[PDB]
């Protein structure tokens, strides 16, 4: 009903947690990592939706 | 609401945001930077 995100399939709450687990980050609003923070085997590098 | 020169009020100029806080909040803000940001809530003005 009201829980995808992105487009995507994905829910919500899991992509939130995905993304404080992995960077600390979406407690204050969602936004690109920076590089070093995100290496060649990290999560939103390889994050393709369709 | 216009005791002072406004600028200062808004600061425009003056002293920095770490020195017109109540100290124990800057305690706060100083310990727990990393899992919650706080340091983009006050600007502390230029001045050439």
């Amino acid at each position: 009903e009201g829980y995808n995100v992105a487009q995507c399939n994905m829910t919500k709450d899991w992509f939130l947690v995905q993304m404080l687990a992995n960077y600390n980050i979406g407690y204050q609003g969602f936004y690109i990592p920076e590089s070093y923070k995100d290496r060649m085997y990290s999560f939103f590098r390889n994050f393709q939706p369709m | 609401p216009s005791m002072m020169p406004q600028w200062s009020y808004m600061h425009i100029s003056g002293q920095d945001a770490s020195e017109y806080l109540s100290p124990g909040l800057v305690q706060f803000a100083r310990a727990t930077e990393t899992y919650f940001s706080l340091n983009n809530k006050f600007r502390n003005p230029t001045v050439a």
